[PDB]
RNA sequence: CUCUCGGCCGAAGCGUUUACUUUGAAAAAAUU
RNA sequence: AAACUGCGAAUGGCUCAUUAAAUCAGUUAUGGUUCCUUUGGUCGCUCGUACUUGGAUAACUGUGGUAAUUCUAGAGCUAAUACAUGCCGACGGGCGCUGACCCCCUUCGCGGGGGGGAUGCGUGCAUUUAUCAGUGGUGACUCUAGAUAACCUCGGGCCGAUCGCACGCCGGCGGCGACGACCCAUUCGAACGUCUGCCCUAUCAACUUUCGAUGGUAGUCGCCGUGCCUACCAUGGUGACCACGGGUGACGGGGAAUCAGGGUUCGAUUCCGGAGAGGGAGCCUGAGAAACGGCUACCACAUCCAAGGAAGGCAGCAGGCGCGCAAAUUA
């Protein structure tokens, strides 16, 4: 079903997937009702969340996270993980003795929710803080944009 | 003391949801 | 009956311990032989075993059964005045009061 | 550490205690209590270095406790206790009676008031929650708990109540055009009016006030107490009306206060 | 004693790092609770701040919900199906939370026939003794025959349910947590999550 | 720079994103 | 006086060994947690011997043991805001399911439409689970509040068998306080996270990954978020923008010397944060400690002895020895 690929069965806690109809909304439509809300700083809420069947306690559309403190960016450089990528920051660090800078980098590894479809290498990804969620991610994708050079 | 605090918090909620609806009629009436 | 006593180095006999010689027991509060200088303390202290044999000094011992003849320093003394119970309550179980 | 501390070194204390270096190596460190420890104003300071009572804490504890001092219409006879913003203080032996409010300088002045002004006093109310059966509760700045406020009463409106009894009597909105002080930041203790309060979610509000004199300055929305509706403020003021005077006409007006005088 | 600091273990970078300081009683862990089906035995714990922990180290009786009518009652815990963490503790019938339960269904038989008056996993045969006839088939009034009969209109339950009754026993989940709580509250399975934790027993065997 | 709803204005998309610069808030005392 | 009970002894003081994104600083978060105390709220909201409950135990009396200790044993008493047990009352009822009967209208009637109700069951605030709807709030809740079905741990959650002072009204009604108290808020914190920032070394170029390394799902433990741990999976994670390793005569800052400016050197040291109490490790009690002027082991030292045993921790104030070029009075 694509959906219940665990040894446990995956269930949004929210929704009650039990209620008692009659033959006539059985035949019907058999659609569950999905739980979403809006990441409220004015970020919007894809359609792939709302209209998706995907199953994501650590998305922050449809989970059990909550998005609050910094918010920042980077760009995609691996996806070989399950459900998290590895983002890169490029800065410029001043060293005021020169008067110069020189270019650092921070890896960061990011949650991303299944609503994010068609992310390749080289988008740039806008992360908002979360709690943590493992040992090595705080933060959680929270739009993709793609890369200006590409159509 | 809690049956007298019940009964002015009853009268002052009355006044104020008597005012907000009020002026809901009156503003959606145009 | 045997009320204790205690061996010939001076360490006293617990209850619960079933041998001849001394072990050394982590004692807290509540437990015989020890008392806590401070509130959650616990010592480790040597302790003579329950059983009664010859390597001792004194056994502490009550009678708790008279005999029909008297022991002239133990028996044969009146009772002592003691204090009397401080609790009404108690007052009234010993002299069987009512309510009124 | 390995627990809560008790102790405070004096030149750790709050600077506006105006304390000095050579006293001795302690402060009088606040207990807890209604108010933050680094903006309250502890017993033993108001008695002793602001009001001069006392030349010692030991004068002080004589004072307190032969139940002279209320705070806020309660005696209190803690040496430390943490009176703060807004709270008066009133000596029924001597007939005095006080708020502690703040300088331009920001630091807490002494400010003599009317004995029916000591009947009342203002709170910022923080918080506004509906509690088990129903019942609204809103929490002051001063660690008030009121059940059943008005409904017209949100987060950072101004309750002005009755210190005798301790319920709501009368309140001001937070809006554009009402008077305010400054309780927190650079511009602790100056008023005026609010005239834009800029919003930014997931963050601190900027409110901007104007001074009677026409000066603007700007804090976040935690610093603003706000204490007369429009205009008027609903307290006695200090000597300064907040009006924060720079460098050179505080030079000009003390030359002219030396040459009036002397 | 038992650990659960976040220095013990490597870096992001894999590199091994040094403890500034030594365990503290803040990190502290404690012996995992085994809560196994028998007579009620629970040890209270003190735990940080003076507060309490319940850690149920046998129990018996908790209480389960039909949700789709929302209808919860006290039961006993019969047996330990389907875990899926560990088989181990199937094996060991380990009481943990969301571990597959099969529970004694005679509160929840007798609701059902108590309110909407039609027999629950009963035979071709159907004896009954009188006090089911006296609840089953009643004398009422116009009334509530009415109101029965539109009770009745939708007082169908699903196959499943109906063939676990049959059976006798019905299955639940463990949603508290018991090492933690001291109790083994939970919900009846039904719907797409019955027919998974059916397919997924089946497939062990 | 503009489009909608509410009293010439307020909300909204921003305008490619930056680097740079400035402002405002916020930022223990002691020491200087 | 003593002794029981309560509280504090987790503050302060010392030192700088450790420790190199660690500590620490600035900035943010707890919408992911605990919090003695103060302050405010709540404390007849529960429908079910009290004009007062029970057993001890110190101090005291008396008999003792050991070379030895702030070691304690037996016997005779006697208290509580210690330890326990446990009501009355408010109390008349209300509300939600079950529901024997009764009443009215229409219909020729059947049938349909609407009410009153005896009887049982449950009930208040916390706990735990499931479900339903959408007072007050946020930038966003699976928030707060509401309703239903129940649960509520014997190692047990609240609903006062407590103490002082002035005494007064019509046996009943009472004013100040003190002490306790489940919960909520506050205060003082703490603890985990965010972003950015550190010296030397390539004569350290690949490291982590069986023994958790990086991620997912379910749980365990934990005050809570989390590979914290377990089970099954995926093979991931970091690195010439210098990882990993090593060193430092490295606790970090505020700060100090110099000074046209940039810099260079110093910061063991009185303020702030951290760490440690000979080295390791493990606990108890408590709101708070992995505490050392607490306890329990081992390691290294080491004190007394009647040889059986007992006690130990100056990187506190003085003081001593040692070390040294190097540092004060047993006031």
């Amino acid at each position: 079903a694509d959906i219940q690929t665990e040894r446990a069965y995956q269930k949004q806690p929210t929704i009650f997937q039990n209620k008692k109809r009659v033959l006539l909304g059985e035949t019907g439509k058999e659609k569950l009702p999905r739980y979403y809300k809006n990441i409220g700083l004015g970020f919007k809420t894809p359609k792939e969340a709302i209209e998706g069947t995907y199953i994501d306690k650590k998305c922050p559309f449809t989970g059990n996270v909550s998005i609050r403190g910094r918010i920042l960016s980077g760009v995609v450089t691996k996806m070989k993980m399950q459900r998290t990528i590895v983002i890169r920051r490029d800065y410029l660090h001043y060293i005021r003795k020169y008067n110069r800078f020189e270019k650092r980098h921070k890896n960061m590894s990011v949650h991303l929710s299944p609503c994010f479809r068609d992310v390749q290498i080289g988008d740039i990804v806008t992360v908002g803080e979360c709690r943590p969620l493992s040992k090595t991610v705080r933060f959680n994708v929270l739009k993709v944009t793609k890369a200006a050079g590409t159509k | 003391k809690n049956k007298e605090e019940a009964a002015e918090y009853a009268k002052l909620l009355a006044k104020r949801m008597k005012e907000a609806k009020e002026k809901r009629q009156e503003q959606i009436a145009k | 009956r045997i009320s204790g006593g205690n061996d010939k180095q001076g360490f006293p006999m617990k209850q619960g311990v079933l041998t001849h010689g001394r072990v050394r027991l982590l004692l807290s509060k509540g437990h015989s032989c020890y008392r806590p200088r401070r509130t959650g303390e616990r010592k480790r202290k040597s302790v003579r075993g329950c059983i009664v044999d010859a390597n001792l000094s004194v056994l502490n011992l009550v009678i708790v059964k008279k005999g029909e003849k008297d022991i002239p320093g133990l028996t044969d003394t009146t009772v002592p005045r003691r204090l009397g119970p401080k609790r009404a309550s108690r007052i009234r179980k010993l002299f069987n009061l009512s309510k009124e | 550490a390995r627990g809560p501390k008790k102790h405070l070194k004096r030149v750790a204390a709050p600077k506006h205690w105006m304390l000095d270096k050579l006293t001795g190596v302690f402060a009088p460190r606040p207990s807890t209590g209604p108010h933050k420890l680094r903006e309250c104003l502890p017993l033993i300071i108001f008695l002793r270095n602001r009001l001069k009572y006392a030349l010692t804490g030991d004068e002080v504890k004589k004072i307190c406790m032969q139940r002279f001092i209320k705070i806020d219409g309660k005696v209190r006879t803690d040496i430390t206790y943490p009176a703060g913003f807004m709270d008066v203080i009133s000596i029924d032996k001597t007939g005095e009676n006080f708020r502690l409010i703040y300088d331009t300088k920001g630091r807490f002045a002494v400010h003599r008031i009317t004995p029916e002004e000591a009947k009342y006093k203002l709170c910022k109310v923080r918080k506004i929650f509906v509690g088990t059966k129903g019942i609204p509760h809103l929490v002051t700045h001063d660690a008030r708990t009121i059940r059943y406020p008005d409904p017209l009463i949100k987060v950072n409106d101004t309750i002005q109540i009755d210190l005798e009894t301790g319920k709501i009597t009368d309140f001001i909105k937070f809006d554009t055009g009402n008077l305010c002080m400054v309780t927190g930041g650079a511009n602790l203790g100056r008023i005026g009016v609010i005239t834009n309060r800029e919003r930014h979610p997931g963050s601190f509000d900027v409110v901007h006030v104007k001074d009677a004199n026409g000066n603007s300055f700007a804090t976040r929305l935690s610093n603003i107490f706000v204490i007369g509706k429009g205009n008027k403020p609903w307290i006695s003021l200090p000597r300064g009306k907040g009006i924060r005077l720079t460098i050179a006409e505080e030079r000009d007006k003390r030359l002219a206060a030396k040459q009036s005088s002397g | 004693g038992i650990s659960r600091d976040n220095w013990h273990k490597r870096r992001k970078t894999g590199g091994k790092r040094k403890p500034y300081h030594k365990k503290r009683k803040y990190e502290l862990g404690r012996p995992a609770a085994n809560t196994k089906i028998g007579p009620r035995r629970i040890h209270t714990v003190r735990v940080r701040g003076g507060n309490k922990k319940y850690r149920a180290l046998r129990l018996d009786v908790g209480n389960f919900s039909w949700g789709s009518e929302c209808c919860t009652r006290k039961t006993r815990i019969i047996d330990v199906v389907y875990n899926a963490s560990n088989n181990e503790l199937v094996r060991t019938k380990t009481l943990v939370k969301n571990c597959i339960v099969l529970i004694d269904s005679t509160p929840y038989r007798q609701w059902y026939e108590s309110h909407y008056a039609l027999p629950l996993g009963r035979k071709k045969g159907a004896k009954l003794t009188p006090e089911e006839e006296e609840i089953l088939n009643k004398k009422r009034s116009k009334k509530i025959q009415k109101k029965y009969d539109e009770r009745k209109k939708n007082a169908k339950i699903s196959s499943l349910l109906e063939e676990q009754f049959q059976q006798g026993k019905l299955l639940a989940c463990i949603a508290s947590r018991p090492g933690q709580c001291g109790r083994a509250d939970g919900y009846v399975l039904e719907g797409k999550e019955l027919e998974f934790y059916l397919r997924k027993i089946k497939a062990r065997k």
